[PDB]
């Protein structure tokens, strides 16, 4: 492609006790103006990892069904419950298809962030592909890795995309602490997208939060 | 659309008779703003052989892998560790292999292969190895070497400190690189100091200014 | 003794192919038979509904396959070679559309399936497709037509046709059927050719296979005009026309 | 050259007008914007009308060499559409696909210049002169509709969206979906005053 | 087997039977003259309906001054004639001047070589007497087999009695030879090969180059070689 | 009789066409190589029967690089096949790798050759050198088997020297000790005298790490102390 | 791979030639105004329509051919003469001569003989047609080779076939006297005395274009 | 007609139902050297017996390597073993390469038994007569093995063609090996296979039977040189 | 006179020999079972191979495979050649899933893996394959259908259908019983007890049922489902 015609919001990926808590609103700018205010971003890629976007939103399909295939060819051979593609396989993976387009000149304008949970002694050895109480993680089983355009990749404990690197990261980055509540990480990106909706020119509400438990991948839709 | 960019970074190369040190810093730093503290510019190959860089990060994890796919392979064929001649040599071939599209990352090669012999290779972004005493790589590079070109060559009358002990060394690099996070950006704050002394690797760590 | 039928492209002392003659031998010899025919201003096969010699589903096994929406096609022989010979031409059927704008005509898509056919004949790539039928449909002109091919390349086309393995004692049965139409009353056409031409046809089967012709035992097509649909007709008409004979 | 999609309680409609201008001037006055699919759905496309034409040809291929895989009356609606993204490996166009489903009642959603990502959509549209109703739409459109409900609101939907506007069709194309596809072609012609 | 094997005696099996295939066609007749090369032929006659007035398939062209007689299968000929005449022409692209006879047999004398050495396919039952002029050493005749080893000549007898014929040539042939003088010399071996005393003229067919610095190179018509078939009568140069 | 097939197998586990050229190997002129503790030591004969040829256009120890010598055995024109193949991966390797190649990886790709599943190449080696690790002798096998061995011997008296060398090798013998050693085993399995000419020893000092032919001077020398 | 034999002649040709003398009698004759072809239609019954099974194709506006072998092979044939008769006219302008025809469709069957693993063309070919050096009628054979005849018939029992030509022909005959001469040498040949609108016959037209004579066109001359 | 015509290639069926080119393949790795695996609770030791060929030869390796935490122990023709030593080294160092974690054991044998399927079906490539013996620990030390003819079976303990039913049948009554979880039992049991198995009179382990194990906290450690004769060698 | 060699030649009786001895091939290997019920598609496939082993793990030799959450195959003959089937298989519905975006339907699926299967007979230098494939699935509407394909393509749909050893003996215990109205909870019980009919007491039958109102999708055997086994009625 060429130039990001169709471009979306930045997400916002925090780690804490319970999991993993991903925002993102629902606007799909074209550019000058907000044309779709209905789409999706965060997207399920596995039982226990989801990957979100930035970017050229029409680069993100090419990226998205070349992901949710290999969950796919993975559940197909999942002879135990280790055999689960953990997610340091799915971010190393991503990478390298953004290293091969580095290699030519189209490189698929998108900074995927993806987060899940990278362990196995959680129940969860049987798949529900098409449809009590949380757990407490060590911290070092919960990979968040980030991904540029330019094939950059990494993983840290608090990762911020796009345009909100600027304005996300800043409020995040003294304010985040180790083992957050569930209520104290919800109210840390709704005090946060607020800065959002005042200094993106691109942005909206519709925050469509997604937690990632160890228990499974749910959704919410606030608005503030 | 431009597919060359720089992190930002440095690796402090030193030698001796039985060690040399190999500095780098983790701040892996995007356009202008600094996005994580934390990533390493410096893998261990062998037990006796490290490698540092400083380019962009898409060309070195590649190429660190890449060197790591290569010499893993090369052990398992001959069942003896290669040296750095042999290592120096390979990233000849490696850097060359796309001399249309170059590797935007430099690179520095530290290590042992005698009983005591501190090697160190240091080379460009294409691939012409250069067997040298002491180097600086990256975004430091300016900075560091003529810091480094008073402690090995001279240019004093009285040729001071002729001795050069491991333990006062280590203190230089810590000192060299405090004296670039203070007058260069793209410095970062957390050291690796690795020193390969005869027996294997040090992970000796150190933080620096945040700022 | 060792004679000369090994290879495909290899000719006998006389001067026949006997891999050909040979692969026609195997639709005789799968006992399932067909029959095509075409009167005024439409055209029908009629299947047999047959598995190609318990908890079989009998809905599903057939031997009528479209292979566009105007131009239908029946198929006999080995199931496995019909089965592909159907891709073959809807891959190709769907081409024309894709390289000509227009739909393809029925007497363009028999002759173009076997120029596929002649050149497996003349090369020893691979096996020769075991398999016939009976490509039907109406064209531009507003006409029905009906088309028959063999292993071997034919574009015959036929106004009423058999295939299968009663080739040998139907033309004596069919040129009486068609002549009890012909040369007999023939008063007019009032687009009751159902009544007129299938009415004629499933009476040629029954001439056919002395069974009783169960009506769950076959399954009928018609591309006449104002339908062009290449559609099945249901079971109940099916029943209803079988005690027609009365 | 708009082109407005706005879904009913059961089918939905389609909407467009007859332009295609040349450069400030009219080669191929009353064209077709719209274009048909097969019984279930249609396909109406704007932006350029070069490689237009090309993009219709080879959906029309595909859907024709797809319906006949399944049976003789069942195509997909869903299944359709992202083939015409994976088309987009260029081609600048926007298109708006709809029509009637096997599984859901409806569905109408469009595939912008290169990603079709605008599932369960409800008043989708597109074009040059798109951009001067989006916020008229936005205003008369409800939840569920009667039949003449949308009829009368894309009517002056089309007419405001030509009466300010330099690729202004002449007659308009006004295309139904329902459940017995009764898709009948309802041109209008009455202009603005 | 295959033309790939050998055989134990050392000489081959494809290639052995090519070189008999061409002992059942009819006869050719090539002749160097002090004028210029002439050829001669024998149309076979399967029937009598055939033209036999504006063709023969014995003497082809190949270019405005190289010319050759073939014998042997009239199938696998013109497939040569047709890879000759690209080769005489592709010279001409290639180096603006005509091409040279002694460099046009070793073009397609490699072409036959190249299909009895790989590929598995049969040879070419083909074999003839190609002959032109050319300003490095005036008229020349080459004779190819289906092997691929020329040789150049001065007169050669190729077909069906082959030996009986090239005799007639090791007497009344001379090294100093008109025109007219070598037509009437090449007109009797080309009648006596076939056990006949006179050619019926509805018959043999016969070509000649004789370069007038433009190279002219005329074939002949049925009522021409009447003068020829007459001037036999009279002067026999019989068979000896 | 299963002999069409070049792949075909056996139904007592076997190969077929290999095992022809495993006879093939069996009537080249003979050699033998013995692997010190400080080198490799080579040797082979020279049918120059006809005394019109040049004597040193007719080698049987070419040399694969200047630190690996080997021997020939079997099929002249395959031999050298296989040699100019190993003089290209060998030397493609050090521009590679800076260093010498090694025989273990030399020896499994002269062996890789010889599965063109073309023919089997019948020819078997006598690949040594001092590389690495000391100095190292292998013996490849038309059927890919590589067995590193300390004295072996190929030709068509290869089952003579075979005996003899078990009855006289010694881990503590030197260059000059095996030298003689080379020789002695050579005087029994030949059909003419151990002449200076018949005979083209070279070896490959450990010391130096590369390998030099035996000259016709120095082998005078060495042919003269009578075992 | 249909190599030589020790007798020197190639044995898979010959045994195609076998073919073509056991299939239905196809007949050219020419004349000094046109040229005439004639093809007995072996009816096997009356469902068969007419129009579909042919003897007679056209290759353009002035070249006519006629078949004589495996009816399967009667249309790849047709399909690279009428592609030939194509490429010619789109470099050349005018028309392609019969001589630049038949020397291509000779080297096409050719190479069906040499090339390893084919089979030779069950068919032996009757191009005819106007041409500006006069009329034209060749015949190709399965073997590669072609010749110029005049009047001449190739399907079964075709040596006694052309002894009613050899006896019964003359070298100045008019195209409409020629129709007689040509249906005494199909139904005065052998069986198949029932010649009632049962033989194709195509005719050059004196130099206007390729006319396929229909069943009551026919049946005028039918009557003697 | 039997016997003689359907025997020599890779394409035709027995009128029986077997393809008996493919069948000669599973007979051809009888005719190689013994080798034993024993899978414990959390190590996997593999025993391999070498043969010395000549008494100037030494003993060829049987016991190779592919990666840290995976070895194999060929048993049959060392031609195609070797080929599938490279293709399992070059698959296994490139799922470390393209991404970091390490590769699946079941995931790894999937690709090796498919390189034998493509080795079938063809005409012109014979099927690889090489019985390999896939030994590895990635979280439960598992063992697979493969035939000419794709299989995988998580074998417990194995034998290999030379005396195979000897050694089999020690191992049917021998199944508390996996509690035997100290590793001096275990490797003390794997050799007593081969010593109650060897050929009659031979000499029983003279420095010449290689020896592996890989386990939780052991990567592919050859077992040296020196800690096999000094007990393990000299037990019995 | 020995037309049976390649798979080229066609008999002159007709038939196509070299074809047919994999209907013996096939009917000396372990067998496969399906039936359809009114609540979802229980499976069945016994590994009667335990005369020579005994040593493989107890769930190890699976011959249970799906394409993706609805859609399960089994094998019945060469299990080396029926790999490559399931590698084709799933590329198929990877291909589908990518030009579509939606999961395969069972329509679509058989007809493109029995072109596959079939594709191989037709050539000179490929052998055929050796493995009959069973493929059912059941919807959520509409019940459960079952695909058997064999070799040389015939794509039938069955109501249940049972492959290997023993076809023309378990066939008659399916006849008896009404299968398409009772349950899959029951239905195991039964399959237990046709298996002890025609060799031992031992757990080497693994198979799992897709649907038992478990969101309609491939679950796994349950093995403590399984171990209630009616050893005696």
């Amino acid at each position: 492609t060429l130039g990001p015609v169709v471009t979306g919001t930045s997400v916002i990926a925090i780690k804490y006790k319970h999991g993993i808590m991903i925002a993102a609103d629902r606007k799909a700018s074209y550019g000058s103006y907000a044309k779709f205010q209905n789409v999706e971003r965060i997207f399920k890629i596995n039982n226990k990892t989801v990957m979100g976007f930035s970017g050229e939103l029409a680069d993100a399909q090419y990226l998205h069904e070349l992901l949710t295939r290999k969950n796919i060819n993975n559940l197909s051979e999942k002879k135990r419950k280790e055999d689960m593609y953990t997610p340091q396989h799915y971010h190393s993976y991503v990478s390298r298809v953004f290293y091969v387009r580095k290699n030519r000149i189209d490189p698929l304008f998108n900074n995927i962030i993806i987060a899940g949970i990278n362990s196995q002694k959680y129940d969860n050895n049987d798949d529900n592909v098409l449809l009590e109480e949380y757990k407490e993680i060590h911290k070092d089983d919960l990979y968040i890795g980030f991904v540029d355009m330019h094939g950059t990749n990494f993983c840290d404990d608090y990762i911020t995309t796009g345009y909100a690197r600027y304005f996300a990261l800043t409020l995040l980055r003294d304010h985040y602490k180790d083992n957050m509540t569930e209520e104290e990480a919800r109210i840390l990106i709704n005090e946060c997208l607020r800065i959002l909706y005042f200094r993106d020119a691109t942005s909206s509400n519709f925050i469509q939060i997604v937690k990632v438990t160890s228990k499974g991948v749910e959704y919410e839709e606030p608005y503030i | 659309w431009y597919p060359y960019i720089d992190n930002g970074g440095t690796v402090i190369g030193l030698t001796g008779k039985d060690y040399v040190i190999l500095a780098a810093d983790t701040r892996l730093s995007l356009s202008y703003s600094i996005y994580t503290r934390f990533c390493p510019k410096i893998s261990k190959l062998t037990d006796k052989c490290i490698i540092g860089s400083s380019g962009m990060q898409s060309d070195i994890k590649t190429l660190h892998s890449l060197l790591q796919k290569k010499i893993q392979l090369f052990v398992l064929e001959h069942s003896h560790y290669p040296d750095i001649h042999v290592i120096a040599r390979l990233l000849c071939v490696i850097l060359y292999s796309r001399r249309f599209f170059p590797y935007y990352a430099f690179n520095i090669l530290a290590g042992v292969d005698e009983n005591n012999k501190g090697v160190l290779y240091n080379y460009d972004s294409v691939g012409s190895y250069c067997e040298a005493t002491h180097s600086c790589v990256g975004s430091g590079s300016q900075l560091i070497l003529p810091i480094l070109d008073n402690r090995v060559e001279q240019k004093n009358q009285l040729i001071k400190n002729t001795n050069f002990n491991l333990g006062d060394d280590i203190n230089f690099v810590k000192d060299a690189i405090t004296s670039a996070t203070e007058r260069d950006i793209y410095t970062g704050d957390k050291t690796l100091i690795y020193v390969i002394d005869k027996m294997g690797i040090n992970v000796n760590t150190l933080d620096l200014k945040q700022d | 003794q060792s004679m000369y039928d090994r290879h495909l492209t290899i000719f006998s002392p006389d001067g026949n192919l006997y891999q050909i003659e040979y692969a026609i031998k195997a639709v005789k010899n799968t006992n399932i038979t067909s029959v095509g025919v075409k009167g005024e201003n439409c055209a029908v096969i009629i299947s047999q509904k047959k598995m190609a010699t318990k908890l079989l589903d009998y809905n599903n096994i057939t031997n009528i396959y479209n292979i566009t929406d105007e131009i239908g096609c029946s198929m006999v022989g080995m199931p496995g070679d019909c089965l592909s010979m159907v891709y073959k031409a809807r891959s190709e059927a769907s081409e024309f559309l894709y390289s000509n704008g227009y739909n393809v005509n029925a007497e363009t898509l028999c002759r173009n399936i076997c120029d596929k056919i002649q050149v497996y004949t003349q090369h020893a790539y691979m096996r020769l497709h075991a398999c016939s039928g009976m490509i039907i449909g109406i064209d531009e002109n507003n006409k029905p037509e009906l088309f028959k091919f063999d292993p071997s390349g034919f574009c015959a086309g036929y106004r009423a046709c058999v295939i299968g393995n009663k080739e040998q004692e139907s033309i004596s049965v069919l040129e009486r059927l068609l002549e009890k139409r012909k040369k007999k009353i023939q008063q007019e056409t009032i687009d009751e050719d159902i009544r007129n031409t299938t009415i004629l046809a499933i009476e040629a089967l029954q001439t056919i296979l002395a069974f009783d012709l169960k009506a769950s035992e076959i399954e009928v097509a018609i591309v006449s005009t104002k339908n062009r649909n290449f559609t099945q007709i249901s079971e109940k008409e099916i029943d209803n026309y079988l005690t027609y004979i009365a | 050259t708009t082109i407005i999609g706005i879904i009913y309680d059961n089918g939905v409609m389609l909407a467009c007008d007859s332009r295609t201008s040349s450069g400030t001037f009219i080669s191929n006055k009353c064209s077709r914007k719209i274009n048909r699919i097969n019984e279930n759905l249609y396909v109406c496309r704007s932006g350029a009308s070069a490689h237009s034409q090309k993009i219709i040809e080879i959906i029309k291929h595909y859907c024709v060499s797809m319906k006949n895989e399944n049976r003789k009356k069942g195509r997909f609606h869903e299944g359709e559409t992202i083939y015409d993204e994976t088309t987009y490996d260029f081609l600048s166009c926007a298109l708006i696909f709809g029509g009637y489903d096997k599984i859901k009642k409806q569905q109408l959603y469009a595939v912008n210049l290169n990603g079709s990502i605008i599932e369960k959509h409800d008043f989708a549209v597109s074009g040059s002169g798109s951009i001067y109703i989006q916020s008229y739409l936005q205003d008369k459109y409800k939840k569920f509709m009667t039949k003449k409900e949308c009829f009368n609101l894309i009517l002056n939907c089309v007419k405001y969206a030509m009466h300010n506007d330099n690729s202004s069709g002449g007659l308009i194309r006004i295309v139904n979906i329902t459940k017995s596809f009764v898709e009948e072609f309802t041109v209008v012609n009455t202009q603005m005053n | 087997s295959r033309t790939t094997t050998f055989s134990p005696e050392g000489r081959l099996y494809q290639v052995e039977y090519a070189l008999e295939a061409i002992n059942n066609a009819s006869i050719t007749i090539g002749l160097i003259t002090k004028d210029g090369v002439i050829l001669g032929a024998d149309k076979v006659f399967i029937s009598k309906l055939i033209d036999k007035a504006n063709n023969y398939e014995k003497i082809y062209k190949i270019d405005k001054h190289i010319f050759c007689g073939v014998a042997g299968l009239n199938a696998d000929a013109n497939i040569l004639i047709n890879q000759s005449r690209l080769y005489a022409q592709r010279y001409l692209y290639n180096y603006n001047e005509v091409q040279p006879v002694s460099q046009l047999v070793v073009q397609i004398c490699d072409i036959k070589q190249s299909y009895t050495q790989y590929g598995g396919l049969r040879p070419y039952g083909v074999s003839f007497l190609i002959g032109g002029y050319d300003t490095k050493d005036g008229y020349q005749l080459y004779h190819t087999d289906p092997s691929g080893n020329y040789s150049g000549w001065f007169a050669t007898a190729i077909g069906t009695n082959n030996l009986t014929a090239s005799s007639v040539l090791k007497q009344e042939w001379k090294n100093d030879m008109t025109l007219e003088e070598g037509l009437l010399l090449a007109l009797k071996t080309l009648a006596k090969s076939t056990d006949t005393e006179i050619p019926k003229s509805e018959k043999i067919e016969l070509a000649y180059l004789t370069n007038k610095d433009g190279e002219v190179y005329q074939k002949y018509l049925t009522e021409k070689e009447i003068e020829e078939l007459i001037k036999l009568y009279t002067q026999k140069y019989i068979k000896e | 009789e299963y002999d069409r097939g070049v792949n075909t197998f056996s139904p007592e586990g076997r190969l077929f066409q290999v095992e022809y050229a495993l006879g093939a190997i069996k009537l080249g002129s003979t050699a033998v190589g013995i692997c010190v503790n400080d080198g490799v030591i080579l040797a082979s004969e020279r049918r120059i029967s006809s005394t019109l040829i040049e004597k040193d256009s007719v080698e049987k120890l070419l040399s694969i690089d200047d630190h690996i010598g080997c021997a020939m055995s079997g099929l002249m024109a395959d031999a050298r096949t296989l040699i100019d193949y190993a003089r290209v991966e060998c030397n493609h390797y050090k521009f590679i790798y800076n260093e010498n190649i090694n025989i273990k990886s030399c020896v499994e790709l002269i062996s890789e050759l010889a599965l063109d599943f073309s023919r089997p190449f019948g020819v078997a080696l006598l690949i040594g050198g001092v590389d690495k690790n000391g100095p190292c002798l292998w013996y490849t096998e038309p059927s890919g088997t590589n067995t590193r061995f300390s004295a072996a011997s190929i030709g068509s008296a290869q089952e003579g020297a075979e005996l003899l060398l078990q009855e006289n090798y010694k881990k503590d013998m030197t260059f000059e000790q095996a030298e003689i050693l080379a020789l002695t085993v050579l005087r029994q399995v030949m059909e003419d005298k151990l002449s200076t000419s018949n005979v083209e020893i070279c070896a490959i000092k450990k010391s130096d790490q590369t390998f030099y032919k035996y000259n016709t001077d120095d082998i005078s020398r060495i042919i003269d102390v009578l075992p | 791979l249909t190599t030589f034999s020790p007798t020197g002649k190639l044995v898979q040709i010959e045994y195609a030639l076998n073919r073509v003398s056991s299939s239905s009698p196809a007949l050219g004759i020419r004349a000094k105004n046109g040229v005439i072809i004639a093809t007995e239609k072996k009816s096997p019954n009356e469902l068969i329509e007419e129009n579909s099974i042919f003897k007679i194709q056209q290759i353009s506006e002035h070249i006519g051919i006629v078949y004589a072998g495996m009816p399967g092979d009667f249309r790849v044939l047709l399909k690279r003469a009428r592609k030939e008769a194509i490429r010619y006219s789109l470099q050349y302008g005018s028309e392609i001569l019969v001589k630049e025809l038949v020397k291509i469709i000779a080297s096409i069957v050719q190479e069906f003989t040499q090339t390893g693993g084919v089979r030779p063309f069950g068919l032996s070919l009757l191009i005819c047609g106007v041409d500006v050096y006069g009329y034209h009628l060749y015949q190709i054979d399965p073997s590669g080779c072609y010749f110029n005849w005049m009047a001449t018939c190739v399907g079964k029992d075709y040596q006694n076939n052309m002894s009613f030509l050899e006896k019964r022909y003359n070298k100045d005959i008019e195209i409409e006297d020629a129709i007689h001469t040509a249906i005494l040498t199909l139904k005065e040949s052998y069986e198949g005395v029932l010649n009632e609108k049962n033989i194709e016959i195509g005719v050059a037209y004196d130099n206007k274009p390729f006319k396929i004579l229909t069943q009551n066109e026919i049946k005028d001359y039918l009557i003697e | 007609m039997y016997r003689n015509l359907y025997d020599t290639d890779n394409i035709i069926y027995s009128p029986e139902g077997r393809l008996y080119q493919v069948e000669y393949a599973s007979e051809a790795i009888k005719q190689g050297t013994c080798a034993v695996a024993i899978k414990s609770k959390d190590y996997v030791v593999v025993s391999g017996l070498k043969k010395c060929i000549s008494k100037l030869s030494f003993p060829q390796e049987k016991i190779f390597k592919i990666d840290d935490y995976i070895g194999i122990s060929m048993s049959g023709i060392t031609s195609d073993a070797k080929v599938l030593t490279k293709f399992m080294q070059n698959e296994c160092l490139s799922h470390k390469f393209l991404y970091n974690e390490n590769i699946n054991i079941e995931s790894l044998v999937r690709s090796v038994a498919d390189k034998y399927q493509k080795n079938t079906q063809k005409s012109s490539k014979r099927a690889f007569g090489v019985g390999l013996m896939i030994a590895a620990y990635h979280n439960e030390p598992c063992i697979f093995e493969t035939r000419p003819n794709g299989s995988y079976f998580e074998y417990d303990a194995l034998s290999f063609g030379a005396r195979s039913h000897a050694s089999k049948t020690y191992l049917e009554k021998n199944l508390h090996l996996f509690e035997e979880c100290s590793l001096e039992e275990l490797i003390l049991h794997c050799l007593k296979a081969l010593k109650c198995s060897l050929s009659s009179e031979s000499e029983l382990t003279i420095s010449n039977t290689a020896l592996a194990v890989v386990g939780k906290n052991h990567p592919w450690q050859e077992i040296s040189s020196l800690q096999l004769e000094e007990y393990l060698s000299k037990v019995k | 006179a020995g037309y049976d060699l390649s798979v080229s030649t066609f008999s002159p009786d007709g038939r196509l020999y070299q074809v047919e001895y994999i209907y013996k091939s096939i009917n000396n290997n372990n067998t496969a079972l399906c039936l359809e019920c009114k609540d979802g598609i229980i499976c069945c496939c016994i590994n009667s191979n335990m005369d020579k082993n005994k040593m493989i793990k107890k769930n190890s030799y699976n011959r249970i495979y799906h394409v993706n959450n609805n859609i399960i195959i089994t094998y019945s003959g060469f299990d080396g050649d029926a790999r490559n089937i399931i590698d084709r298989a799933r590329s198929e519905a990877n291909t589908y899933y990518y030009n579509f975006h939606t999961n395969i339907p069972l329509h679509i699926l058989v007809n493109r893996i029995s072109l596959y299967i079939h594709a191989y007979t037709l050539y000179w230098h490929m052998r055929p394959f050796a493995a009959s494939i069973i493929i059912s699935s059941f919807n959520e509407k509409d019940k459960g259908d079952i695909y058997c394909i064999e070799p040389n393509g015939a794509c039938y749909k069955y109501s249940g259908i049972v492959i290997g050893k023993n076809k023309e003996m378990f066939k008659t215990e399916i006849e008896k019983k009404d299968y398409k109205d009772i349950n899959v909870r029951d239905a195991i019980e039964d399959i237990y007890k046709f298996i002890l009919t025609s060799n031992n007491l031992q757990n080497l039958v693994n198979f799992s049922w897709i649907c038992k109102e478990s969101s309609y999708e491939f679950q796994n055997i349950h093995e403590e489902i399984l171990t209630p086994a009616l050893n005696k009625a």
